[PDB]
């Protein structure tokens, strides 16, 4: 019922877009940061984090982290159904062009596709671990 | 050239027929061919005094006058995956640093060697030039590079209904929509108000825009989560609709109070969340709510130097502003007293710009509707940077002490910049905290780091190198008389808040007193070094600008405005404002540079600005940098009014004329070629009106013969003669 | 006869007294069980009634000023005329001076003791509607509101001035009638506003309320995209709902602009008031919407604070002279507890059903503005009520939708009940169907003049005179000639009300109990300590039994039912006529079967014959149960087969037998097709049988047989 996303090149942690509205930010999208880099070829396909009261998921295919960040009294089943949505059209649209990049948000226009697809969730009409022990 | 010393009583012809050149620094060949743009960075002392004595006996400020987001022609753009800095100040890597071991180089401002990266280095093009621009890493923002918001604030009351300014501010909003500065991801939004407060609605959905209106003005809210920032291009039919209906939505209004304060607020609330470009059009002095200004009587010729605003609620909110990436620029169009000491605050500390436009009507007042057309051209079109930030660094031993511009100073001396646009300059004044008895070069660099309009973090860097001298003589010798006159502008604007008008225009002319004085005791007549030739007359047009007159008519919201682009407009602008020149504009010669293949634009002689210059048989064209005023004389030739004006004889000329008929005349040819040479070397377009006759209401031309006298001012001669009774007391 | 006695005074006078003959002596009249009451209905239709375009002759003295009525007595020959109530003689206005005794005025002739005048002097004030429309609410259900709010635009005379207000978590007024633009005003939902604030902030017709003949194209466009509540709803939580505050601003607008006349406040809800003045209930799905059971444990923090809120609105309203009302369709309760004193106090509906999305609203809504043969809705406005009594009669005070005037007045009874202190009324709202309860109080005939001054929905203003009397009692014969006039049925009603309106101002059963009791020892005929020789006589033998529907109905025993729910049941019978309030205490039963044509039997157990089809009619619910034999047979697929066509004439007389008055009551009763085994039978076992009429009757004769 609340929201922040982030999609980073799981490499490097190179952001490639996010969408973000508050009207805090500052601690929860730091951590944000911290798991980008902290991911590697070892990590978990599909993972569930929590953070207290917040909630962490977040999917990796072709080398494109998709995280989403949210209270934990959302429903996370729908929560990476959203997520399929996000990863399926940033593969269509830039996935033939998310190894060649080296600047940050270079596709900061996709943009315009999250807020969209994410007002169609905040609207009705895998694995589990603590933040605190990946950071 | 010339170590020589002038007499400014006998010469009284000392302004060269020629454009003045920024004086070149007393640097090597090899480090000044490398020196950035004086017209981007100049200091007022090329030659920086080795110690804090030394400055304090020259009398002359020291500090730095930058325009650091100024349109570039070539602009190197550097893509490294790693920036280099020196790991102790941060200072960017420049063309005036030394490199020793070919692996380690030496930063030129604090003296710690650092390692240069495996990533003939000396030749890179961070090292071949002072001004460039940097790709900033993820590290270098807080948040994902915000899109472009531009939300626009119109007073609807009855008075700003009848000045008609909506319809030519709406219709520029439709020609200039698609060059607004953004990709895909640009917000838009509009708000009106009156007594209380509207916002408006965009759907695709419904056939007409909504209008929400908030009348609870004691607290201001967000009636709607979405579609009152609509993205342009989706809902760009839409928008376009609503600016097409604007000017005729309040036709027959009788609201005669303005909620300026609370539609601010909700201003504020609206952009908050990302930030943006906030346009306030304002005609009259708002008085319901809070921000509510008490009227004041306007003064006249008779009274005295007797400035500062009424209430701090517009600075309050503008730092609001500033902490969530918001500027505000202020568009007053007003008839009457509105009290901008007050409200210029809300562009002040939001970094953003105060627009003017005094006794604005869509039919009375043809000047102004036609310089607010060309002035929100240059608005709406040109670039932009937003939640931008600027550090200004300068060799250890040197101190900033005290800024000058619209930005807000933060901890650390961190200039926040909302928005930065490409026509601000700012002013540094900067003093000798511990000698510089090591070192011979000095170096000043700022750092400007902002997000495009594309939505890419930038950093643009300017660095400028100056020697060390330690006599009077040289410290005199490498004097930038201008950027003096536009430092020492300043500093009389904010003496003139702290204290007042007259203290402002003692410190200009004890500025004087106290430097000529000062170099007297270093050497019968008033002696001054060849760089400060020019000092008294510049000081005295200071005295006689807008900002700094006396005995004038000038009104309160005149002057303040004069203020703002002290403190705002880059030196250029302030000298050509200030010293406006002139030329006759009659007889046009084949001396100038025939060279852009064709064209010819002439180089008329540079004249002083007295009426002795002047003369009944031609005409004269003056350029005030922001407008071009053509005077011509009552008897001027035959020749001149046919193939120049069209016109057959002096009393044929209307009254109103806008701009000069392009007539198939080699001298028609000729005048709207020198012209067209003067415009194109500036932002925003500068008008021109040849209405100047013989008495057509007109002549304020001649209060920039700024050499002549008056019944409240001196005339030259009688300022030279007042500063020679004073430097040989 | 005393039975075609009361069913011609009810028909002429739209009046049932519970005594038609009243105590000539102060000790028989202190000694009254069930008070000297009427069920008065002011504007009864009537097949032949002639409007009278004259001023009523209103009798010269200063302080009595009755209307000339039938008992009045008239001299033809001195054009003279004295006055029934206070003896005054008047000289008759030049306008009847020439009136004769072959042509007599007809304010005069018994056959119009009841009737109405046309007062036209000034100019006439269009109808004013104002919807105050929830957006927090599935599309399905908005969109379904949206067309039924369409269908009553469709029925309102062209000159009906309109205003639309939407809410949800803000609260919007439009300004309809704007170009390209289309306006609103948002407030905040969390704030009340007072009259006087709302009309500064705001700035015949308005630029709300504007005529529908000139805007209901603006109307019909804005109404057709209404959308949702734009807020976002977070998970597990409800919708941000401000009709309290959206309330008080659809008065204060109404206040300021039309005060002192005729409007309807018509909101429409979809769920309880979360936010701001009026709260019913918090945000949170986890913690449940009060229920009787949370009341009695003082569990519901909301209710009290709440019911003030909409009690200042109400009063507000009354005063202003508007009527609001409330169509409140959720799957969840609403808040109709809370709000329940705004249609209340006016004459306002209530309306109440799981979705707006059901036939069972959008029917119930259209019935609003049903039309008489002239084309004219069948609603009145601005009702001002003023009783005149004999100079025995003291008015004690009224029992349903009205707000006292407080005008004292030698008729005022010290002894107040429910809405007392007051010989006028003003009833915001009526209809054909509006039934009050005077209380009366005695301290030859006695007189009793009913003056209801109203506005039509036309426009005009009328006045209905209904002047009635009854038979003091003769003194040799008190207790016998008193006891022959009683009316079992209108005491039982008006004594239920008094029950009623204790109760949801707060034991009551213990009142109803002894006044029963009291009532079998002063008109039963016994032997003392012998319960089998009590009997009653044919006036007063049903008495008891519908006091045993009453003490056990959902108006008394509210556990079982929603709170909302039992303040829905009572406002529908605060307001009803005789015959409709009889059926919601005791429901009428009647019987399908083979074996003869249908018939009404007992509410008892013993009818629910296997062998037979039930017609229940609650006033709320229309009931077809199909018993065991006879499910059978039908889940037989038999009624398709050709030779049985008797069959078919069974099994669908009863919904032809409800469809009929499926359609005339206003709050269309719900209806129901359960048999034996099926889970909606329990209406039909609940409403059926201390323990039973049988042990009930004989605790009652074991106690009225006993001390006094
Ligand atoms: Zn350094
Ligand atoms: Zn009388």
């Amino acid at each position: 019922m609340v929201l922040l996303t982030m999609i980073a090149r799981v490499a490097d942690g190179l952001p490639l877009a996010a969408s973000m509205q508050e009207d805090d930010l500052q601690q929860y999208q730091s951590q944000a940061k911290q798991l980008f880099r902290k991911l590697n070829e070892q990590s978990p396909t599909r993972c569930t984090l929590e953070a207290g009261a917040m909630t962490f998921h977040y999917i990796i295919e072709q080398g494109v982290c998709y995280l989403v960040l949210c209270e934990a009294a959302f429903p996370k089943k729908l929560a990476f159904a959203y997520l399929e949505d996000l990863h399926s059209e940033f593969d269509e649209q830039h996935g033939k062009k998310v190894p060649t990049v080296s600047r940050p948000y270079s596709f900061i226009e996709f943009d315009t596709f999250i807020q969209k697809t994410k007002k169609l969730y905040i609207d009705s009409r895998i694995m589990v671990a603590n933040i605190e022990e990946v950071l | 050239e010339g170590l020589r010393v002038v007499n400014l009583l006998q010469e009284r012809n000392m302004l060269p027929s020629t454009p003045l050149k920024p004086p070149v620094p007393n640097l090597h060949e090899d480090i000044q061919k490398l020196n950035c743009n004086p017209e981007l960075f100049r200091c007022t002392l090329t030659s920086i005094p080795q110690t804090q004595a030394l400055l304090n006996k020259a009398k002359l400020p020291l500090g730095l006058l930058l325009h650091p987001f100024k349109d570039l022609v070539q602009l190197p753009v550097v893509t490294s995956s790693t920036i280099v800095r020196c790991r102790s100040c941060r200072t960017y890597i420049n063309p005036f640093v030394s490199f020793l071991d070919q692996r380690r180089w030496k930063c030129n401002l604090c003296y710690r060697v650092n390692d240069v990266p495996e990533e003939e280095p000396h030749r890179r093009p961070e090292v071949q030039n002072a001004t460039i621009e940097f790709m900033a890493p993820s590290e270098y923002m807080l948040r994902p590079p915000q899109p472009p918001v531009y939300l626009f604030v119109f007073d609807v009351s009855h008075n700003a209904v009848e000045t008609g300014y909506l319809n030519s501010v709406c219709q520029s909003l439709l020609d200039n929509l698609d060059l607004l500065p953004g990709n895909t991801r640009t917000k838009i939004g509009f708000i009106t108000f009156d007594s209380t407060i509207h916002f408006y609605g965009l759907q695709e959905s419904l056939s007409q825009p909504q209008m929400l209106i908030v009348s609870d003005i004691e607290d201001v809210f967000i009636p709607m989560p979405e579609n009152l920032l609509v993205n342009l291009n989706e809902s760009k039919e839409l928008v376009q609709d609503l600016l097409k209906t604007l000017p005729q939505m309040f036709t027959k209004t009788l609201e005669t109070q303005s909620a300026l304060g609370p539609a601010l607020q909700a201003a504020f609330k609206l952009m908050s969340p990302t930030g943006g470009r906030m346009s306030v059009f304002q005609t009259q002095l708002p008085t319901l709510g809070v921000g509510a200004l008490k009227p004041r009587e306007e003064p006249n010729h008779r009274s005295s130097a007797k400035m500062t605003p009424s209430t701090d609620f517009y600075k309050k909110l503008a730092l609001d502003c500033s902490g969530q990436q918001v500027a505000v620029d202020l568009f007053l169009l007003s008839g009457q007293y509105s009290d901008l000491a007050s409200l210029g605050c809300i562009s002040r500390y939001s970094a953003g710009s105060v627009y003017y436009y005094p006794s604005y009507h869509h039919q009375h007042n043809p000047v102004q509707v036609q310089k607010l057309q060309k002035e929100l051209q240059r608005y709406l079109t040109r670039k932009i940077g937003f939640e931008a930030v600027m550090r200004i660094r300068c060799t250890k031993g040197l101190s900033i002490h005290t800024f000058h511009g619209n930005f807000f100073v933060r901890s650390t001396d961190l200039l926040s910049l909302p928005n930065v646009n490409p026509d601000a300059g700012y002013a540094v004044q900067m003093s000798v905290e511990e000698s510089l008895t090591d070192t011979q070069l000095v170096s000043f660099q700022s750092a400007l780091l902002y997000t495009s309009s594309k939505g890419e973090r930038r950093i643009r860097v300017h660095t400028l190198c100056l020697p060390v001298v330690s006599t009077l003589n040289d410290v005199f010798l490498g004097a930038d008389v201008q950027a003096i006159s536009g430092l020492l502008a300043n500093m009389a604007v904010d003496r003139s808040m702290t204290a007042s008008l007259s203290d402002a225009r003692d410190a200009l002319v004890n500025a004087v007193i106290d430097s000529l004085s000062a170099y007297r005791s270093s050497v019968p007549g008033l002696m001054v070094p060849f760089s400060l030739r020019l000092f008294p007359l510049f000081v005295l047009a200071l005295l006689k600008q807008k900002s700094f007159q006396t005995g004038t008519n000038a009104r309160l919201d005149e002057r303040i405005f004069a203020m703002c682009q002290v403190k705002n407009q880059p030196l250029v602008y302030l000298m050509l404002t200030t010293h406006p020149s002139l030329y006759r504009v009659d007889n046009l010669s084949d001396e100038g540079a025939l060279n852009i293949s064709d064209r010819t634009i002439p180089q008329p002689p540079i004249l002083q600005l007295s009426v002795e210059k002047l003369s009944r048989d031609g005409a004269f064209l003056m350029d005030a940098g922001s407008v071009l005023m053509l005077w011509v004389g009552k008897n001027c030739t035959q020749n001149f009014l046919s193939q120049v004006l069209g016109v057959q004889n002096y009393a044929s000329i209307p009254q109103p004329m806008t701009d000069l008929p392009e007539l198939d005349t080699p001298e028609s040819a000729r005048i709207i070629a020198f012209i067209s040479w003067l415009r194109e070397q500036r932002p925003f377009f500068p008008i021109l009106y040849v209405i100047a006759d013989e008495s057509p209401m007109k002549a304020n031309f001649l209060q920039n013969m700024i050499e002549d006298r008056t019944e409240s001012a001196l005339s030259y001669y009688e300022f030279l003669l007042h500063i020679q009774q004073q430097v040989n007391k | 006869t005393y039975l075609e006695f009361i069913q011609q005074n009810e028909e002429r006078d739209g009046v049932r007294f519970s005594w038609n003959v009243w105590p000539s002596s102060r000790l028989e009249a202190t000694r009254m069980v069930v008070p000297v009451a009427a069920l008065f209905t002011p504007l009864k239709e009537r097949p032949d009634l002639p409007p009278i375009q004259y001023e009523p002759v209103l009798c010269s003295r200063t302080t009595c000023r009755a209307v000339l009525n039938p008992l009045c007595q008239v001299d033809y020959r001195a054009k003279l005329w004295a006055c029934n109530f206070c003896y005054q003689r008047n000289q008759f206005p030049p306008s009847y001076a020439g009136i004769s005794e072959l042509n007599q005025p007809a304010e005069l002739l018994p056959q119009f003791s009841s009737i109405e005048y046309v007062v036209l002097r000034g100019p006439q004030m269009p109808l004013i509607f104002l919807y105050v429309v929830d957006t927090c609410m599935e599309d399905e259900d908005l969109q379904a509101l949206k067309e039924s709010m369409q269908m009553s635009l469709s029925l309102l005379p062209p000159t009906a001035l309109v205003g639309l207000i939407t809410f949800g978590r803000m609260v919007q007024v439009h300004e309809l009638g704007c170009e390209g633009i289309s306006k609103s005003y948002v407030f905040r939902g969390t704030k009340d506003l007072s009259a006087k604030q709302l009309q500064e902030m705001l700035g015949p017709s308005n630029r709300f309320l504007q005529p529908v003949q000139k805007i209901d194209m603006n109307l019909t466009d804005l109404l057709g995209e209404l959308q949702r509540d734009p807020w976002p709803v977070p998970q597990g939580k409800r919708p941000l709902r401000s009709s309290g505050v959206a309330l008080s601003i659809a008065v204060g607008l109404l206040e300021c602009t039309f005060p002192n006349t005729g409007a309807r406040i018509m909101m429409f809800i979809g769920g309880p008031a979360t936010q701001g003045p009026g709260m019913v209930v918090g945000d949170e799905l986890k913690t449940p919407i009060r229920s009787w059971h949370d009341i009695d444990k003082d569990n519901a923090k909301y209710v009290k604070k709440g019911t003030k809120h909409f009690e200042a609105l109400a009063n507000r309203a009354a005063t202003t002279g508007h009527v609001i009302d409330i169509y409140a369709c959720a799957l969840d309760q609403t808040g109709l507890l809370e709000m329940k004193c705004c249609p209340n106090l006016t004459g306002g509906y209530m309306v109440m059903g799981d979705s707006f999305n059901t036939s069972l609203f959008k029917q119930t809504f259209q019935r609003v503005f049903t039309k008489d043969m002239h084309g004219q809705f069948k609603m009145g406005f601005g009702g001002t009520l003023e009783i005149k009594t004999s100079r025995e009669i003291k008015i004690s005070g009224a029992i349903g939708p009205c707000v006292s005037l407080n005008s004292k007045g030698p008729c005022v009874s010290e002894n107040e009940i429910g809405t007392g202190g007051t010989c006028q009324w003003k009833i915001c709202g009526l209809s054909p169907t509006t039934t009050l309860a005077i209380y009366f109080e005695v301290v030859g005939r006695g007189a009793i003049q009913f003056v209801t001054q109203y506005q039509h929905s036309s426009g005009q203003r009328r006045i209905r005179v209904t002047t009635i009397a009854r038979n003091w009692a003769d003194a040799q014969t008190q207790i016998q000639n008193i006891a022959a006039s009683f009316d079992q049925e209108a005491a039982a009603i008006l004594m239920a009300r008094l029950a009623i309106y204790r109760a949801e101002t707060e034991d009551v059963l213990r009142w109803l109990d002894r006044q029963l009791i009291r009532l079998c020892q002063k008109f039963g005929e016994y032997h003392k300590d012998d319960p089998s020789s009590f009997r009653f006589s044919e006036t007063f033998s049903l008495y008891p039994q519908f006091m045993f529907h009453l003490r056990r109905s959902s108006f008394l025993q509210v556990f079982n039912n929603s709170p909302d729910e039992s303040s829905y049941y009572r406002h529908h019978f605060m307001r009803q006529d005789l015959t409709q309030s009889l059926i919601m205490i005791q429901p009428i039963l009647y019987a399908y079967s083979f074996s003869g044509p249908p018939e009404p039997v007992l509410l008892d157990s013993s009818s629910i014959l296997a062998d037979r089809i039930l017609l229940m009619d609650t006033f709320f619910q229309i009931l077809i149960y199909h018993g065991e034999t006879i499910a059978q047979w039908r889940k037989s697929g038999y009624q398709d087969m050709p030779e049985y066509e008797n069959f078919r004439h069974l099994l669908q007389a009863p919904v032809d037998d409800a469809q009929e008055i499926l359609h005339s009551r206003f709050p269309m009763p719900r209806y129901i097709d359960t048999e034996h085994g099926g889970s909606q039978a329990r209406f039909l076992l609940s409403k059926v049988n201390d323990v039973s009429l049988q042990v009930f009757m004989d605790h009652l004769k074991k106690l009225a047989v006993s001390s006094a």
